[PDB]
């Protein structure tokens, strides 16, 4: 999309595995702000939104808290508090053309700055004069979109950016985007410490005769001690022995 | 259909504040890319400030901390605060409506903010006598620019030469002013030097005659 | 920053041939320039912009081309009023830097300058000083000599020279040369002449008074 | 606030008679009014307090009554030094309001000007402007006509005129009329007359004089 | 082989500011004791301000909360800032290289510094004609001090009798210059009074003769 009519996808009741993308060689700017890098992949949010556009090379920097020019005031503005990671690389070998890609605009001209993620996609004739300016475009009456005439003949810094901006953002509804829960290879009738599914502990993990239903997962004796659990993996069923302890 | 009419020039002392003004009339300065460029005597053109449609301001490298641009958006006028004026800011100062902070559309007329520490000194007006005949009147030993100077209320403007002020070993300006008449008319039209200092607030009107 | 350079630093043409002026860029802009003329003692007025494109009311004769690091402004032919001062912009990059500006002048049949002198008027000699006035008018080239004389004797250092622009209309040029000397020094010497050497004169013009008439 | 309102604007009575000057307040102040006069160029000067009671060296004449909204400063017999402005004041309300004021002057038997004319003196004309002043001393009424002829051609608009106020002791008027010119607009005539119409004066009085002598 | 020029003296309000600068050549003023001096017009001499050579600062506990002294290390450049400046200021004030705060080793020229309200006032220049023959000018009716008279741009030393100027009693300042000179020089050699009032920015170069 262009920068004043910027996509907004709502990533959400998913899994999101944030290390293909900081260990992508492909991104010329990747700016962790409110949140350490690696630490994507452990910490859940509510949700995510990413926001797509494309820029100048020039503007890149423009995309940051407390930042200010064209595209922070009138075209996408970022909170001073603000969470997220910002994205960019450089994308001259697809949104730029030989007889010019005017297809990419920003908002050149309006009346106050935006609010932090506010979107104005208004195409009205700007009133730059206060005349009596009853629409008709002309002297005075100023469309409020420019093109960024794009040529791939360009130097760095007139050449097209894509810019994607993901705000994790977390209210107190029920949190659905984390990161990969790693796994381990399954060892078997041997004292570990065992941790399935956020149930852990310590034991000797054998396979079990106790059927299961499929809604099932741990198993508990009559004294509420965890004797029986279903691997996540493969739904077959392990029985819990303690680990042998004793009076010598 | 547009004017853009400046204001508050003259003497600073070095380390002062001067707040420059300009009037609009045929736009509004609340909606427009406004700026100010600096033209140094001699030099050429500098950017000096810009403030955005929104109220964004921007300023030179050379001139951040220093200066403050702003608006009044009641009756469309814009404002330039300077604080700590340096030697180097003796210059004309024009402001500008832009078309973004790209290309100037329309500029202002210009104010001069000469930065010296000498004192304001008011002309001394000379006549340059005739023996076609050429007149006219000398304005000399003065200080800071501009002098303007008319003949008979601006009535006379053709033949007219205002020469530009040569700066003396003393350091005040002289200039002379000019006109070529015919000689049928000297004993019958009187010539009027509308010498006119605003720094300095002097209104000699010289008549000069053979 | 982006330095900007023009060519050349002066032009001066015949009325009606092609007028090419250069700007050169230090760093590439794509097409973010724009082209000023500045009339002395006026204010820019915005010729073209986007490097190629005529703002309006601008005269035809006046367009542009280039793209990257060189930029050209061309007058296909100079009428009279086009004496300026032509100034490129770049607008790609943050700082907004102008070019150097280069002086475009008129060439002209040449014009024998009207030579005039005035004395000192009796109120500034009762001031304590005294200037004596040579005005050349109306001459083409401004390459032009004065020479003070005071009782055939030549001065050195003690006269200031003011020369006007290049006027709109007519294409000429005005110079004032002032003598000033102190009061005394003024009234020690009887006969002051102003020798004019120029182009349109084939011998140097000499305009004298007497300080007692 | 309160908002005082005096009546009449101006009033014009004979030495010996009933001044009743009427002072009306916008919401009743109860007894909480004074009444000041103030000459001209002299402070004001505390005639009465409470409404009633007059301040101490303040003459007999001078009385007040009235209460509420309306107030009533009554001099039994005006005497000549009696012109002045009278105030009203409230101070009831939080706001301290002063009256708009009510020029009191006095009536006299008629008395014709003595007219005077002064011609520019040389070193004014020597600063390039030029001033003609005629001088009207020691008349009743006030209302009287000033023209200035320059060689019997009437001027229009270029010409100011000062009156003093009425005078303590002698309750006449003097007026000073300025005809302002250019240094050389005033060479160029040779006589300048200026009429008086007066109601003192059965015909105007011209009183003229020639730039030469 | 070192020099101490000084600088900013004039007229301040009762209640002002001022900067006195004290340049050196022979010496760093980062690596001294410097000092500045107060001398009024017809008594004696009283140390106002100290700074150390590791840049202790002191004053006189009649001055103290209102001057402040300080150094600019690059090119040697001692200041003194004023504030609040009473009408018991007015002196000539003198920066000084010493031994510690001790002995004044060298001292400067010297500033004169006037706290008053009246303004500033030209010089009337008048000639002292002559009828051996002595001859001069009147300087009368200025404010403040000093006018500096000289004669024939300083060619003229032997003979000079520049008098102290006398207070008036409309307030303003008036002293004479005299010269003694052969008759035989009168009708060759010219003289000329250049009187100089640099609070008012004056250069009168007038002739006197007989
Ligand atoms: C996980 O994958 C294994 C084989 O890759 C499969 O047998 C098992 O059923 C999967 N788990 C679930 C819950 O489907």
């Amino acid at each position: 999309a262009s920068v004043y009519a910027w996509n907004r996808k709502r990533i959400s009741n998913c899994v999101a595995d944030y290390s293909v993308l900081y260990n992508s060689a492909s991104f010329s700017t990747f700016k962790c702000y409110g949140v350490s890098p690696t630490k994507l992949n452990d910490l859940c949010f509510t949700n995510v939104y990413a926001d797509s556009f494309v820029i100048r090379g020039d503007e890149v920097r423009q995309i940051a808290p407390g930042q200010t020019g064209k595209i922070a005031d009138y075209n996408y503005k970022l909170p001073d508090d603000f969470t997220g990671c910002v994205i960019a690389w450089n994308s001259n070998n697809l949104d730029s053309k030989v007889g010019g890609n005017y297809n990419y605009l920003y908002r050149l001209f309006r009346k106050s700055n935006l609010k932090p993620f506010e979107r104005d996609i208004s195409t009205e004739i700007y009133q730059a004069g206060s005349t009596p300016c009853n629409g008709v475009e002309g002297f005075n009456c100023y469309f409020p979109l420019q093109s960024y005439g794009f040529q791939p003949t360009y130097g760095v810094g007139y050449q097209p950016y894509r810019v994607v901006v993901l705000s994790f953002e977390l209210l107190h509804a029920p949190a659905t985007v984390c990161g990969p829960k790693k796994s381990t290879n399954l060892v078997k009738n041997k004292c570990v410490n065992f941790n399935f599914n956020g149930l852990t502990g310590t034991g000797v993990l054998t396979e079990s005769n106790k059927k299961f239903l499929p809604f099932q997962q741990f198993g508990r004796d009559i004294a509420d001690t965890t004797d029986a659990v279903r691997d996540p993996q493969t739904l077959e069923i392990l029985d819990i022995t303690p680990c042998s302890f004793g009076g010598v | 259909e547009v004017q853009l009419v400046e204001s508050g020039g003259g003497l600073v002392q070095p380390g002062g504040s001067l707040r420059l003004s300009c009037a609009a009339s045929g736009f509004t300065v609340s909606s427009n890319y406004m700026s100010w460029v600096r033209q140094a005597p001699g030099k050429g053109l500098e950017w000096v400030s810009v403030i955005y449609s929104g109220g964004s301001t921007y300023y030179a490298d050379s001139v951040k901390g220093r200066f403050t641009i702003s608006r009044h958006n009641s009756k469309n006028t814009l404002y330039l605060q300077m604080n700590s004026l340096r030697a180097e800011d003796t210059a004309v100062y024009y402001c500008a409506r832009g078309y973004g902070d790209y290309y100037f559309d329309y500029w202002g007329q210009g104010t001069l903010v000469t930065v010296s520490s000498a004192s304001t000194k008011g002309p001394s007006v000379f006549p340059l006598a005739p023996s076609t005949a050429a007149l006219g009147c000398l304005v000399k030993d003065y200080f800071p620019e501009p002098v303007t100077v008319s003949w008979n209320s601006g009535a006379l403007t053709s033949g007219v030469h205002t020469f530009p002020a040569v700066l003396q070993s003393s350091g005040l300006y002289s200039l002379s002013s000019v006109v070529t008449v015919p000689s049928s008319s000297l004993g019958t039209q009187t010539y009027i030097c509308n010498v006119n200092h605003k720094p300095s607030n002097t209104k000699v009107d010289k008549k000069v005659e053979p | 920053d982006v330095v900007m350079t023009q060519s050349p630093a002066t032009l001066s043409l015949s009325p009606g041939e092609k007028a090419t002026l250069s700007c050169r860029a230090s760093q590439s802009v794509s097409s973010y320039l724009a082209w000023y003329q500045q009339k002395p003692g006026q204010p820019p007025k915005l010729l073209i912009y986007w490097a190629s494109t005529r703002e309006s009311g601008v005269p035809d004769r006046f367009s542009g081309s280039g793209s990257g690091t060189d930029f050209t402004l061309t007058i296909s032919s100079l009428q009279a009023e086009d004496v300026a001062v032509y100034y490129c912009q770049q607008y790609g990059s943050s700082p907004l830097t102008f070019g150097g500006g280069t002086k475009v002048e008129i060439k002209r049949t040449v014009a024998a300058p009207s030579v005039f002198i005035f004395p000192p008027s009796d109120e500034q000699l009762k001031s304590g000083t005294a200037s004596v006035v040579c005005l050349l008018n109306n001459f083409y080239p401004r390459e032009a000599k004065v020479q003070w004389k005071v009782d055939n004797a030549l001065q050195s250092g003690n006269s200031q020279e003011s020369v006007t622009e290049q006027d709109s209309k007519d294409s000429t040029y005005s110079l004032s040369s002032t003598l000033t000397l102190s009061k005394a020094d003024y009234e020690k010497h009887k006969v002051y002449a102003c020798e004019v050497t120029h182009q349109g004169l084939s011998s140097p013009v000499t305009k004298s008074f007497n300080r007692g008439e």
